[PDB]
């Protein structure tokens, strides 16, 4: 890398991480799309 | 554009976050959620707009073969930019 | 060659349980044409499946779970006749749709220029 | 020349096609069909009775010495009145060919067992039997080899489903393993690939 | 005991469903007028024989098989009906 | 009489005519095709069914080449597939590199026509064609740019729609097709541009970038948004409906559906009710179980009996679930069963099919004369069946005259008045279309059931009956006709509901079944005080905040069951995905009712149930059938007892705008396509 | 109509071969128990076997009961032989499976399942 340093972009990481699991900074999977069906909120005044 | 939903968790590009009732945020306790920092949208906002002098522009992506599928894109309609939305690049023709 | 006049049962030999061999209604129909395209070689062959059962999400990753085996089952066959003994031999409750064929039509390309009649484009 | 398009070797062709005829006129009792494919494969349709006599005949016999059972399995066609069709493949080192024979079965026609005339016909008719349910009438030993056991079903039947019926894992009540309906976090997905355009006219159907 | 509704189920082209045909043709109008208030509801089978359906207070039906039956048996299994015997 | 052609050799005979395309389709040859549409008229302008004659130096366009006498017609030869491949490698050279981001990728028909009958190669080393997109409202997204210039639109859009806003401005390689100013091309079938384009150049906005054509699944049903009972595909994946698309029926639909049946699926994901919901001490509404639900409203039903029970059915209702809810009703002595809608009860009333059924089909049309239109607005109330109307109109030179207000038909029509007395008039004789009545061979009297709401609508159909019996009077035709707007009316009738809600007005009940009845016909206020409302539904609209119990139920979407259209024609929807949350089967609600409240239903499964739809009505079970029996004559005696005057008030019908047809149901409610869809009409663009 | 047999000609030589094969089973059910450790009685053995011979007893064709006794017989082939283990003796006992009623009102209490 010294002869050949790669290319720079903004996006790319500037500090190194290693392998992180059984560590507290480990990834948690989880769904990353919203909720499909929006249910109906009754009225919040009493009809009688 | 990270920004923290009410319930202090980070949201993340495609407007994902846990509700207040939501039991789901247990898994995040003595852990953390993982979440990509730079935002494509707000990236390709920052970029400025490509002024040229013809009426249809071609767009490979930049890097040829590396790129995506080259494309023309026509730029008569002066009310907007022709997007490539491959890379979501805006081109213009010249007014003023 | 002894001789029987049974139904050909192999009910006891599939060994499919029977809440799956008594609760399912299957569907005996010609798939219909796909309306995005024009092509009508997928309409040719006579399907069977089964009906649709729960399918939830799943708690992790949101994946779409199933508890039924026969979701993804779909069978072809030839003709009418043979999906229904196959139908009746396998013991599955079924419905049979009749195909739909598209009629004939009188098409005249002349039709478009007419002296008098209101068959005549504005445009070509 | 044609550098993407397969050579074609009439030569083979007519050989085949003079061997099928003299083994049709030899066995006319059992030979139903005789096909010659464009790719130099010999195909005898028989009779579901004649397998022994054909089987020997193809084995023993000076011009037809094909002494090797080179593989024997069954395909399902549930639209066929005889869904099962069972295939053997033989092959003759003294002539260097090889010949394919096919039968007709259903679910509750036994067949004659092979084992006499080859004896690799023990372990693949016991694999036939054990994944389509087709019954060898003369087997040494006929029981399952590849599935569980006390599995129920036989999975190649195009009706079976892919995922089963059961799944195994450890309950710790009982302190063994245990066997559960199927229940998978994510559904196979089914993908509708056949497109609506026919793209070989040439085995283009009557349309009925 | 107190009759609710009538159903005169009758196939439209069967034989044994023609007497209860003609009954439809020329005599329902009168039927009809005589009962302003009660729903007679008349259908169509396909294959079954034709049937006379008559559901009383309470959910309580009763089935009166109308095969072969002439206009004149009709009439009188009616008349029954309505009357209560 | 039929000629004999050939086809690869094999004989074939053909009505004279006949096209080369449609001599191929006899004998079972498919032609490549763009620009050709059995629906539409022949364009001949893609050029890509060319094929060869035997002995003709020149190949023809099968699309437009009427076939002659010992013609051989060779598909497969040199010839042909050399013309398919230029043709094809000239689409591709100008077509762009869009595959990927592109909503038609694994259902277009370029792509599986180049794969078939094209070849794997470009010698194109030119600079490609842009052209800029249009905006034809907010339904269809327009990329112009992947157009091949197929004319598809232009026709459809004159032929069927009647309207012609869309050709091609410029001329040469230039050519555009579009509406040259910025007006949107909205109708009530504006979706079937999308669906009949071959490219993507037409693609549905709603649609746009969800998914991909090899992972949904299809389940064939029919469409709940009217009484046309248009036959849909709706496509699903992973349990979420995707989309819907037409179904071919050409008795029905005719390969086309509504934009409201179209672009109202996504209705079925808001405001949806997915548990039970009770009054709490405070008078809101909270969340409970199936139990204590049920528990609460056997109590009730326990408690009250006889004509203190009133059944009120929506439009959207089910015949199982209707014959189950009146089963319970009638399990308490109780009658109070009543549709939303309003039919005359005078004369025969519903007890004969033909006196509110569409006698003459709607694949009937085609065949008859004279239409009269009496109080109705086909074309948003029927949209299917005003397009068989204009289809009519177009070929057979039909005559079509509407009486009352004059509202914009895709066609050119008569206009009588606006009041009913013109109705009563042509009765009589003096007007000049009785005369024309009189003497047309085939007449049909098409009076909508919107017309019959105001309370004169026994007197209308006593005049449109007398108008019928007039013509009758001057063999198999049938020409008094009902056109129906609600999907559960037919069927309810047919079961035995009262039609309208007179009767519960009259008897006010004590408690009250709102079974998706949602048109807000009775409120509390006509109600007694401390009335016990149950309403079973799937969206809260107006009965569940109503309600004092609500029951959440399946959609058509989400449940099997049987609906009759405005013809009597019965048809079976299919389960595409199961109801969210706690949701269930209305007729499995019902008979847990039952069960709880003592009075068990003699049905536990759907074959159960609709054995007992057997017994009540065996049309019900008889799926796809319409033949039935014309009691006119009976009709008609009934009916010429009870005299009513016809009230001088126009006849105005509900819907008179494209907003008004966006916006009729719970569902289109609840939708934001069509919230989308009224604000383009209203506030423009 | 007519059809090849493949053990019986008629149902009384399969009525006699699915007799045999009780017996075989019933001679064996103490040895299965006492081989494999089960804790399950003799009697439970015994109870199951008549259980799964029992929900067969609606079969009419020959060969149907040919090929269940024929089935019948490699499955005791395979417990006397101990090829199986005390897993797969036990799974024909149904013991970590929750009860799923059979009641209309508990089928639409727990989900949509006929
Ligand atoms: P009589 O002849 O009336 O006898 C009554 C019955 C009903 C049996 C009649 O013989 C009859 O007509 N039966 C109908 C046809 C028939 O015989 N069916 C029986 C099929 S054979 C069969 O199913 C045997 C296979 C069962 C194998 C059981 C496996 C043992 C499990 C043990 C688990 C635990 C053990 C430790
Ligand atoms: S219209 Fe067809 S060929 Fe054109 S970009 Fe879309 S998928 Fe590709
Ligand atoms: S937009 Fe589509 S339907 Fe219209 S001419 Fe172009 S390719 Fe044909
Ligand atoms: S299909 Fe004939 S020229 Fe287009
Ligand atoms: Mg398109
Ligand atoms: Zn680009």
């Amino acid at each position: 890398p010294t002869t050949k340093p790669p290319t720079a972009r903004k996006y790319i990481w500037t500090n190194h991480k290693f392998n992180v699991s059984g560590t507290p900074q480990q990834y948690v999977p989880y769904s990353t799309t919203r909720k499909k069906i929006q249910e109906w909120v009754p009225p919040s005044t009493p009809y009688k | 554009g990270v920004r923290t939903s009410p319930t202090g968790e980070k949201v993340t590009h495609t407007g994902q976050a846990y509700d207040d009732g939501d039991y789901r945020r247990v898994r995040f306790s003595d852990r953390q959620k993982e979440v990509n920092e730079n935002f494509a949208i707000d990236l390709i906002a920052e970029q400025p707009v490509s002024e040229v002098g013809s009426r249809v522009i071609s767009c490979d992506g930049g890097g040829g073969a590396l790129g995506h599928p080259r494309v023309y894109i026509n730029l008569d309609k002066e009310t907007k930019t022709g997007t490539c939305g491959y890379c979501g690049l805006q081109f213009r023709q010249p007014h003023h | 060659l002894i001789a029987v006049d049974e139904k050909l049962d192999i009910t006891t030999l599939t060994g499919v349980p029977e809440e799956h061999i008594k609760t399912r209604k299957v569907r005996i129909f010609v798939p219909a044409r796909n309306n995005m395209q024009s092509g009508v070689n997928n309409t040719k062959k006579w399907k069977m499946e089964f009906d649709t059962r729960e399918r939830w999400e799943n708690p992790l990753m949101g994946w779409s779970s199933t508890a039924d085996p026969l979701s993804n089952l779909v069978l072809t066959f030839s003709t009418k006749e043979d999906a229904v003994a196959f139908a009746e031999k396998n013991g599955w409750s079924f419905d049979v749709e009749e195909r739909k064929v598209p009629k004939p039509k009188s098409k005249s390309y002349g039709a478009n220029f007419s002296w008098n009649k209101r068959t005549r484009v504005s445009t070509k | 020349t044609r550098p993407t398009i397969r050579p074609r070797n009439d030569v083979v062709h007519k050989q085949l096609s003079a061997f099928g005829q003299y083994v049709a006129e030899i066995l006319p009792k059992y030979v139903q069909q005789v096909q010659v494919s464009c790719f130099n494969e010999l195909e005898i349709f028989i009779h579901p009775d004649g397998v022994i006599p054909v089987l020997t005949f193809l084995r023993d016999h000076t011009n037809a010495q094909f002494k090797s059972l080179a593989d024997l399995t069954a395909v399902d066609v549930p639209t066929r009145q005889n869904r099962f069709e069972i295939v053997y493949n033989l092959l003759s080192l003294r002539f260097n060919s090889r010949i394919r024979v096919k039968t007709y079965t259903d679910e509750l026609t036994p067949i004659e067992s092979s084992v006499t005339v080859y004896k690799a016909a023990n372990w693949y008719e016991r694999e036939i039997w054990d994944m389509f349910g087709v019954f060898f009438a003369n087997h040494p030993d006929l029981r399952r080899i590849l599935t569980d056991y006390g599995f129920e079903g036989h999975p190649f039947r195009k009706d079976f489903p892919l995922s089963g019926y059961v799944e195994l894992r450890y309950d710790d009540e009982v302190k063994r393993v245990v066997a559960e309906p199927v229940e998978l976090a994510q559904e196979f997905r089914k993908f509708d690939l056949n497109s609506p355009w026919e793209a070989f006219p040439a085995y283009r159907q009557p349309p009925e | 005991l107190g009759l609710r509704e009538i159903r005169i189920h009758l196939c439209q082209r069967s034989p044994g469903s023609q007497g209860v045909r003609d009954f439809i043709e020329k005599r329902y109008v009168e039927l009809k007028k005589a009962n302003p208030d009660l729903p007679i509801l008349i259908r169509e089978c396909s294959d079954v024989q034709p049937k006379l359906w008559a559901r009383y207070a309470f959910g309580q039906e009763k089935n009166v098989s109308l095969n072969n039956f002439s206009a004149d048996q009709v009439t009188r299994t009616l008349e029954n009906v309505l009357s209560g015997k | 009489n039929l000629i004999e052609v050939f086809v690869d050799g094999q004989s074939v005979m053909v009505e004279p005519g006949t096209t080369v395309l449609q001599a191929c389709e006899k004998v079972g040859m498919q032609i490549p095709r763009f620009c050709y549409h059995e629906r539409l008229s022949v364009a001949g302008n893609c050029r890509m069914c060319l094929v060869e004659i035997e002995k003709a130096p020149k190949v023809v366009a099968a699309c437009a080449m009427p076939v002659m006498k010992g013609w051989n017609i060779l598909t497969n030869s040199e010839k042909s597939k050399k013309a398919r491949e230029g043709v094809m490698e000239f689409l591709l050279a100008n077509h762009p590199l869009d595959c990927p981001i592109c909503d038609q990728g694994g259902e277009c028909d370029l792509q599986d026509q180049s794969m078939m009958f094209g070849s794997d190669r470009s010698r194109f080393l030119e600079g490609k064609r842009a052209v800029e997109d249009k905006n034809i409202g907010p339904l269809v997204k327009t990329i112009m740019t992947r157009c091949i210039q197929c004319t598809r639109c232009i026709r459809f859009a004159s032929e069927i729609a009647g309207v012609d806003d869309l050709g091609t401005t410029g001329r040469g390689n230039d050519m555009q097709v579009g509406t040259y100013i910025e007006k949107m091309f909205m109708s009530e079938l504006s979706g079937n541009i999308i669906d009949i384009c071959p490219v993507g150049a037409l693609t549905s906005k709603p649609y746009a970038f969800t998914a991909r054509p090899w992972e949904t699944r299809k389940t064939e049903s029919i469409d709940v948004m009217d009484a046309v009972g248009s036959n849909i595909v709706v496509s699903t994946r992973t349990g979420e409906v995707m989309r819907i698309l037409p179904r071919m029926h050409e008795d029905i639909n005719e390969e086309w559906i509504s934009d409201k049946t179209r672009f109202a699926y996504d209705g079925l994901k808001r405001q949806r009710l997915t548990q039970p919901m009770i009054r709490n001490e405070k008078g809101l509404l909270t969340y409970t179980t199936w139990e204590d639900a049920l528990s609460r409203v056997a109590g009730m039903l326990q408690s009250f009996q006889g004509n203190d029970v009133a059944a009120i059915a929506g439009g959207l209702v089910d015949a199982e679930a209707l014959v189950a809810l009146k089963d319970l009703l009638n399990r308490v002595d109780s009658d109070s069963l009543c549709t939303e809608e309003v039919f005359p009860t005078a004369g025969a009333g519903t007890d004969l099919r033909s006196n509110y059924l569409l006698n003459t089909t709607i694949a009937g049309v085609e065949e008859a004369d004279v239409i009269l239109l009496v109080g109705t607005n086909p074309r948003f109330e029927a949209p299917l069946f005003n397009a068989r109307i204009r289809k009519s109109w177009l070929h057979n030179d039909l005559k079509v005259a509407l009486i009352g207000s004059p509202v914009d038909l895709t066609y050119r029509y008569d206009h009588l008045g606006d009041s009913p007395k013109i109705l009563q008039d042509i009765a009589s004789g003096n007007h000049p279309f009785s005369q024309i009545l009189k003497e047309a061979k085939k007449p049909m009297v098409v009076l909508g059931s919107s017309a019959l709401q105001r309370s004169d609508g026994t007197a209308i159909l006593a005049a449109v009956s007398n108008i019928a019996q007039n013509i009758r009077l001057s063999g198999d035709w049938k020409v008094m006709n009902i056109l129906h707007r609600i999907a559960s009316q037919v069927a309810a009738l047919d079961l035995g509901y009262k039609p309208g809600v007179e009767a519960i007005r009259k008897n006010p009940p004590k408690v009250l079944f709102l079974l998706g009845a949602d048109g807000g016909c009775i409120t509390r206020q006509d109600l007694p005080k401390d009335c016990f409302i149950i309403y079973q539904g799937h969206h809260g609209d107006v009965g569940a905040p109503m309600a004092d119990v609500i029951l959440p139920g399946a959609a058509y979407t989400e449940k099997s069951a049987t609906y009759v259209n405005t013809e009597g024609r019965a048809q079976q929807t299919k389960v595409a995905v199961t109801p969210p949350g706690l949701a269930r089967e209305d007729w499995k609600i019902i008979r847990a009712l039952s069960e709880i409240a003592g009075m068990t239903l003699p049905y536990d499964t759907l074959d159960q149930v609709r054995s007992r739809l057997e017994e009540v009505s065996p049309n019900l079970v008889r799926y796809d059938d319409v033949e039935g029996a014309n009691y006119f004559q009976q009709a008609n005696e009934l009916s010429k007892l009870v005299n009513q005057q016809l009230l001088a008030d126009p006849l105005v019908p509900p819907q008179l705008t494209i907003k008004d047809f966006y916006m009729t149901d719970s569902i289109s409610r609840a939708s934001q396509t069509m919230a989308k869809c009224v604000k383009a009409v209203t506030e423009g663009i | 109509t007519s059809v090849k047999p493949i053990f019986s000609r008629d149902m009384n030589e399969a009525k006699r071969r699915v007799r045999e094969l009780y017996r075989a089973w019933y001679r064996e059910v103490p040895n299965t128990v006492h081989l494999f450790q089960l804790d399950i009685s003799v009697k439970q053995g015994r109870d199951k076997v008549r259980e799964m011979f029992m929900k067969n007893a609606h079969v009419t064709d020959p060969r149907v009961v040919d090929l269940l006794v024929i089935k019948g017989k490699m499955e005791l082939e395979e417990t006397i032989n101990v090829w199986k283990q005390r897993t797969h003796i036990m799974r024909f006992f149904h013991e970590t499976e929750a009860p799923r009623p059979t009641d209309f009102l508990s089928k639409f209490y727990v989900g949509h399942d006929p």
